[PDB]
């Protein structure tokens, strides 16, 4: 709450951009797992075990994505806006 | 009397059914030591994957943030591999690098002290079982037996694989992660073009995202969707 | 070297996927460090289980003479917890004790010394893993890291409940029991009108079964279909 | 073995058409417990002890399908033809 309001708008601006460009980066990796989860689970050729792994990949990347999102929540309420990322 | 609570553990932790069982019997022998927190971290690559009972905020900072990769912690583990003692009062700073910033806020979280037991686990991949403390110099390093310690974190790590392995979840009925993103957005006082911008997707696709998120939870409206989410510990 | 070799071992057993692919793994790591058998045994109170290579006369005789109750191998690994050497030339030549008959008929089926990793685990409950040679001296015990060697017993231990669980099957992946009647049929030589007056399948729908049949089995026509289901013994 | 070949046509013909109907019967009850086990492994609800209740019962019931509709193959071949059964 605290932690990002005592920076300045440029400094935070400089943050927002940088967090935004990873949050889409784990987007479309993680997208990308769940849709090899997806296409396996209805796959016959894939057993059981090799399944869990992807399970339990979508499990732990959504947690990760939820934290890095979280993080650049609280970037966005010290920033004021949303920063245009090219 | 460490090495005795240490034999505790392993009895409740057999007994342990599920995620919440092995918390309180890790929690219980953390007290017994002089700890108050614990962390089960496991880290393969960039991937990081945690059970531990450090402050929900602070696990948002630190998976967030990528700390794996500051975190003098996991540097040490890797540089040794036997159980040892840390304490943030002994990284000094002088400055404001990213590794003053990463020990103020461990500080502010109630993170100060610990001891680590590191092993190093097939394919690369490092894990680890920590106890925390706030205070200065709770140190049971001296006293806890290698081996026995090795042999908790092979069984910690292996009970919650089994405990993972009892929920086969269908990936059909699960969000896809770009549902998720624009749930939580959606959870934050976002609208659907303030979701686009963040997210790079359409703003008219966000919108057929939430749409599919509902009709997987059978929900009638995003609220609702938010209240299902939430319920279920989703988000 | 023992912990390159013991390194390549903790990889290869991560990969088993049954256990014969164990029992190549942990037979691999004992030609690599000089020994020819292993051994993996586990006591739960009053049952005793165990996985090992050694030759199959020799675990006739040792379980129809209860032999667990004599040999000092087991004895011993009780009495300590670290890695030890053990050599059957340490135990009576002559006399007519138990022990003088256990040693002439260990030594004549080539389980001569060894090196065992004891750990005690839950509930009082044991477990060891030996490696054997038919000669005099192969010792690792002074090299073999301590943890790792733990490390090593929990992975197997754990492994191989990992295995001893129920078959579990994905329905998904088994035919269902209108798709097995049609394949049944037409390895009888029916046609699809035939098959339908036969079990009341509708005609047209029966072909749409037999592919959902191939699907499954992943045949590109129906002879193909017959000839895996034929070697899947489920026709 | 071929101890059907020493049976008349009526005989025959009799023991295909209820065997047909056996068939028949098997099939509609094998096919709605095999959707249940399909549903019930869907559910991440269903306890393993429950699933694995509906797995074995699935295999029982294959293979008492497997002898039965062996045999009706063998009465088929004996008679010579496929007797018309209603549905
Ligand atoms: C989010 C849970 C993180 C667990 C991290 C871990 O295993 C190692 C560790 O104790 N790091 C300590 C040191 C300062 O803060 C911490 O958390
Ligand atoms: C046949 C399966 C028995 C395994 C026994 C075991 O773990 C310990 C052991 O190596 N004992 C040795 C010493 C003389 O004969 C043995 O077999």
């Amino acid at each position: 709450e605290a932690r990002y309001s005592v920076m300045t708008k440029s400094e935070l601006e400089a943050l927002a951009v940088s967090a935004i460009r990873e949050h889409r980066r784990l987007l479309w990796a993680d997208q990308a797992v769940y849709e090899e989860w997806l296409r396996a689970s209805d796959d016959p050729s894939i057993s059981g075990p090799v399944l869990q792994t992807l399970q339990d990949e979508y499990v732990a990347r959504q947690k990760r994505s939820e934290a890095q999102q979280e993080e650049l929540s609280d970037i966005l309420d010290a920033l004021g806006f949303v920063p245009d990322v090219p | 009397s460490v090495n005795g609570n240490l034999r505790s553990l392993i009895d409740m932790l057999e007994a342990a059914q599920d995620g919440h069982m092995i918390k309180i019997a890790l929690r219980s022998f953390a007290h017994s030591c002089g700890y108050d927190r614990f962390a089960y971290l496991q880290k393969d690559g960039t991937q990081v994957r945690t059970f531990h009972s450090y402050p929900g905020p602070w696990e948002s900072i630190y998976l967030g943030s990528d700390y794996f990769n500051i975190d003098p912690v996991l540097a040490e583990a890797k540089r040794r591999r036997d159980v040892f003692f840390w304490t943030a009062d002994a990284w000094p700073a002088r400055g404001s690098s990213p590794l003053r910033r990463f020990r103020d806020e461990a500080i502010s979280h109630g993170i100060r002290c610990g001891v680590t037991i590191p092993v190093e686990g097939s394919y690369g991949s490092a894990m680890m079982l920590t106890f925390a403390s706030p205070e200065r110099k709770v140190d049971i390093s001296g006293v806890l037996d290698p081996k026995k310690a090795v042999q908790l974190l092979m069984m910690v790590h292996y009970q919650l694989k089994i405990i993972a392995a009892k929920t086969v979840l269908n990936p059909k009925q699960m969000l896809s992660p770009r549902e998720m993103l624009c749930l939580v957005w959606a959870s934050k006082g976002k609208t659907a073009s303030v979701t686009a911008n963040l997210t790079g997707i359409n703003a008219r696709t966000v919108q057929h995202y939430l749409d599919k998120a509902r009709a997987k939870l059978d929900a009638e409206s995003v609220p609702q969707l938010v209240a299902i989410a939430k319920d279920r510990g989703l988000v």
